[PDB]
């Protein structure tokens, strides 16, 4: 197709294997937010990889904003080190990529009605609510937001190869 | 607008100036008709605006 | 359709419930209009009685009424709200044949 | 029984209604000095949205979150520059600066 | 709910229409308010001539 | 078949008020006489359905009964045929089979009723915007849309596309410009058929010029009917505006419609530059409406010439020199740890901890 | 409505489906005899592939009848109403 | 196969296929008659 998508967001979770005290980690950290009146989790933000993490007292932690799996792993290790520095036996166990969202462009307009007429069983196009067509391909289980501008957003994959194959499979459908 | 059966009945009542002695009775059946015992009259009228 | 229906509407112009007082539904004026057909999508269209005979439908006119009510103690007025369909007698005042 | 308390209003005559499907959450705009004081509050306290929302009576929490996200997306260099420099927590001078900002916005509204 | 109820959301328009249609077609009139039970009020118009 | 010869060429032919089976080869019958019910008993016999005769229709919760009655009154206030009511109640009973759907609040059930009647009208080519449906619901449109997306993701039923011509036919008739009521001057009255045809031509022009993709249809329809009303009499209607027209028609105007109108006007300009007499006349955004009919006469060649010189949102039509800029490849992570002073920078000092405790004490 | 069931032996419609047109509806102008279908109606039996059973409108009559007109209309319920006016 | 019909007011030959909304161009009438057949029919003058 001559076009390679650009991964923009990576979501991955990791278990620390130990209990945490949210008030302690929120009290001695400058980048920690904790408001138990609304949300019972700690929000932290690491700047160099430009990522944001959610920490729960049950020992689970999740990261968002990464660009690749290696950056997500680095952010998870940084957060584990931060938790360990606050007097907690945090561990880096059960790390697996949960979700990835990427963006791309085709550089030509796309008729959002021909797609829903030819691929009705794979998409739910409603211009009355949202302008972008929502395509749900079942073989890789990928969700795609398509616009008249040609730029397409892909989500639901587990590895970069899945995003690549989804894009290379949806490209002839958009071109046709 | 005139019915087909009524039209055929009206056409049947129209007399023909043909001499009957020069023709013969059609045999039983034979709807195709022969030169001796039948005559054909064509009526084709297409009404249109002036 | 011109006098008696207005008297019937005036006899039951106001209807209210016992619970939640200060709430009411007040009828102002009821109209019968011209006979139409709801064949078109949310669109009325003049239809002849012969077309109603052919299509096996009814030859009626939409009975509408203008009203005023209270939703949240804020009085809201409606100027054109259809409420029924009255079959139109042929050669009547509102019939298309007259 | 109420006496001349409500006024007649014509609304929704039961015709084809436009599908809005938009809830434009009203948000107070951001000024230049307001952006500067928000940046200095971030540099002094960190990324604690609760404390920032507490010291911003003229703002909201969701507005602060949106502003912080847009800043991280656009001016990450200025964000890192503000995060590198530190400043001790000030309370009295902070209230004096709040009163100064109040006077400034009052003068702006007078214009 | 705090969502104020209004009659417009329940103004059934098929009630009177179906009542009139049935009373004219079937020809049986049952008025419980007057206890009137009549039959054969409406008849099919004879188009013999 | 034939009992003697075995021929299976048995034909059903009606005798003199008698039905029987007979073979065409040997003329022998195998079964004569038929048993049919009399209408004298047909009017006496009562109907029995499968659900009521199996035990169903009795395990109907009060909430399910309320939901089906809501479906009934919703399809009745719209004056829908009984087939629409049957299809809607069938779709509701089919969607109520899920455990996650039956266990919900009244708002969820009401927006489900709304989405069910929406799907019902979408099936039989009946255009109906979601706004008119949400109007009759005691809920908001955002949760309605969320539940719609959820149920179309869970069920995956057929959802036809909203036809623009039928939507125009439904939307143009709502205007009071066709009747010379005392609330509107006689100068604004027009014919319904001509206005409908002009609006249909204009919305077709918008469809072929990328003005129905992404944007809501109703503002485009309003802009088209406004241009049609203006072109029907520019001598006495060009001085008006879209707000004046919507106020006179007693219809809530869409907010982006005017902007959409502008875009359509621009399209007209891109057409007016192709026609020789119009490009010599040197029209503008205002004086282009009076020739709209002419633009609709040869719209095909005009839009072909315009596209040979597509339509995109103005946000991206600013000559973007950097399209999808490639980020730098920085997938490195060092050996095991890049640095440790970051942790010392992110932690709170005892003075900062005391200040935080004193601030919200 | 199914088309006329043509006989493969003679490449012509059967005596029962003789008066039917290409659309399965009897065309005006011809004569109708006893035990002849006017509309080749077929209805589904489900209410996975749909199963259609034939329920054609046969003409019960001792004498022959001639078709004067065939009116096809469409109601709001998408139901096609077909009315044939037989003349004797 | 081109199936032809005649409207009720304009009386124009309209070609529509199966499962189409019964309508007619340049109008809105919904009464659609079928044209007379082209087959030969024999009548008796009795
Ligand atoms: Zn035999
Ligand atoms: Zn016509």
């Amino acid at each position: 197709s001559g076009i390679v998508p650009q991964l923009q967001n990576i979501v991955s979770t990791v278990n620390l294997g130990c209990k945490l005290d949210l008030k302690t980690i929120a009290l001695r950290a400058r980048n920690a937010e904790y408001n138990p009146k609304r949300f019972a989790a700690v929000i932290m933000r690491i700047r160099e990889p430009r990522t944001t993490a959610l920490i729960f007292s049950s020992g689970k932690m999740v990261c968002t904003g990464a660009k690749s799996e290696e950056q997500s792993r680095l952010a998870a290790r940084k957060y584990a080190r931060v938790v360990q520095k606050l007097g907690f036996p945090a561990k880096f166990l059960d790390f697996k990529i949960q979700n990835m969202v990427g963006s791309c462009d085709v550089k030509f307009p796309i008729r959002l009605e021909g797609l829903v007429l030819t691929h009705q069983q794979f998409s739910s196009y409603e211009p009355e609510l949202f302008p972008g067509l929502i395509y749900r391909m079942i073989k890789p289980r990928i969700v795609l937001l398509i616009f008249v501008s040609g730029k397409v957003v892909l989500t639901g994959a587990k590895v970069r190869a899945e995003i690549y194959e989804a894009f290379e499979n949806i490209y002839p459908i958009l071109k046709g | 607008i005139v019915q087909d059966e009524i039209l055929a009945h009206r056409l049947g009542l129209i007399p023909i100036h043909a001499d009957p002695r020069l023709f013969e009775y059609r045999n039983q059946g034979d709807e195709e008709g022969t030169e001796i015992d039948t005559l054909q009259f064509r009526l084709q009228v297409r009404c249109t605006r002036n | 359709i011109n006098v008696e229906i207005k008297k019937i509407m005036k006899a039951n112009e106001k209807v209210t419930s016992d619970a939640d007082p200060m709430w009411y539904l007040k009828y102002l004026n009821i109209y019968v209009g011209l006979p139409d057909v709801e064949e078109s999508f949310n669109v009325t269209r003049p239809v002849s009685p012969h077309e109603c005979r052919l299509r096996d439908m009814t030859y009626s006119a939409p009975i509408t009424v203008d009203i005023e009510y209270t939703r949240g103690s804020q009085r809201i007025i409606r100027n054109a709200l259809p409420i029924g369909r009255m079959p139109i007698m042929l050669r009547s005042s509102n019939c298309v044949l007259t | 029984c109420v006496v001349e308390e409500n006024d007649p209003i014509f609304e929704r005559g039961s015709t084809t209604t436009y599908s809005s499907f938009r809830k434009n959450y009203y948000s107070k705009p951001w000024s230049n000095k307001e952006t500067d004081m928000f940046f200095l509050a971030i540099s002094m306290v960190g990324t604690d949205f609760s404390m920032i929302g507490q010291l911003f009576p003229h703002r909201a929490r969701i507005e602060i979150k949106n502003k912080f996200k847009r800043e991280e997306k656009t001016n990450g260099w200025r964000i890192d520059k503000a995060f590198q420099e530190k400043r001790p927590f000030d309370f009295d001078f902070f209230a004096h600066l709040l009163q100064k900002v109040l006077a400034e916005e009052e003068k702006r509204k007078q214009k | 709910r705090a969502a104020q109820f209004d009659v417009v959301k329940h103004m059934r328009q098929d009630q009177i229409t179906n009542g009139m249609v049935n009373a004219i077609s079937t020809g049986n009139w049952s008025l419980k308010r007057f206890k009137m039970d009549r039959q054969g009020v409406t008849q099919v118009l004879s188009r013999l001539s | 078949r034939c009992p003697d010869c075995g021929s299976t060429e048995l034909v059903e032919d009606s005798h003199y008020s008698q039905s029987q089976l007979v073979c065409s080869d040997c003329g022998c019958v195998v079964t004569e006489g038929v048993l049919t019910t009399t209408f004298s008993d047909e009017g006496n016999l009562r109907e029995v359905t499968y659900s009521r005769s199996t035990g169903e229709n009795e395990q109907v919760s009060r909430s399910q009964q309320r939901g089906l009655r809501r479906v009934r009154d919703l399809c009745r206030v719209l004056q829908l045929p009984p087939t629409f009511e049957d299809t809607a109640v069938a779709y509701y009973q089919q969607a109520y089979r899920h455990s996650g759907i039956r266990a919900a609040r009244l708002q969820k059930k009401e927006v489900l009723v709304g989405c069910c009647v929406l799907i019902t009208c979408r099936q039989h080519n009946w255009p109906l915007t979601m706004g008119a449906i949400c109007t009759l619901l005691y809920a908001d449109l955002d949760v309605f849309s969320s539940t719609y997306m959820q149920i179309v993701k869970l069920l995956g039923l057929d959802v036809p596309s909203l036809c623009l011509a039928e939507l125009v036919k439904t939307y143009c008739s709502s205007f009071k410009l066709f009747q010379a009521s005392p609330s509107v001057p006689a100068k604004y009255v027009e014919d319904k058929e001509k206005m409908l045809s002009r609006t249909m031509q204009l919305v077709e022009l918008a469809n072929e010029t990328w003005l129905v993709t992404g944007r809501h249809p109703l503002p485009v329809i309003t802009a088209a009917t406004f241009l049609a009303w203006q072109s029907l009499q520019p001598a006495d209607r060009l001085s008006c505006s879209l707000a004046r027209f919507c106020k006179l028609a007693n219809v809530d105007l869409p907010y982006p419609a005017s902007s959409r109108l502008q875009e359509l006007l621009a399209v007209l300009l891109r057409m007016a530059e192709q026609l020789a007499w119009l490009r010599v006349l040197r029209l503008d955004k205002r004086s282009v409406v009076k020739h709209i009919g002419d633009l609709l006469q040869h719209r095909q060649s005009l839009v072909r010439s315009a596209f040979r010189d597509l339509l995109l949102p103005p946000c991206m039509l600013k000559s973007p020199k950097r399209i999808c800029p490639v980020p730098p490849v920085s997938t490195v992570t060092g050996d095991e740890n890049i640095s440790d002073s970051e942790i010392e920078q992110y932690l709170r000092t005892p003075q900062e901890v005391r200040d935080f405790q004193r601030a919200q004490a | 409505v199914m088309g006329p069931m043509l006989d493969a032996a003679t490449r012509k419609p059967i005596w029962r489906h003789e008066i039917l047109d290409a659309d399965g509806i009897c065309s005006p102008g011809e004569k109708v005899e006893n035990k002849q279908v006017l509309v080749n109606k077929s209805m589904p039996t489900v209410t996975q592939q749909p199963q259609y059973k034939d329920v054609p409108i046969t003409y019960k009559g001792a004498t022959d009848s001639y078709i004067e007109k065939v009116m096809i209309s469409s109601n709001a319920e998408d139901a096609f109403l077909i009315k044939m006016l037989l003349r004797q | 196969q081109p199936m032809i019909y005649i409207c009720g007011e304009c009386h124009t030959e309209n070609e529509i296929k199966s499962r189409d909304p019964i309508r007619c161009r340049e109008c809105g009438y919904r009464i659609m008659y079928k044209k007379r057949t082209k087959r030969l029919v024999v009548f008796d003058a009795r």
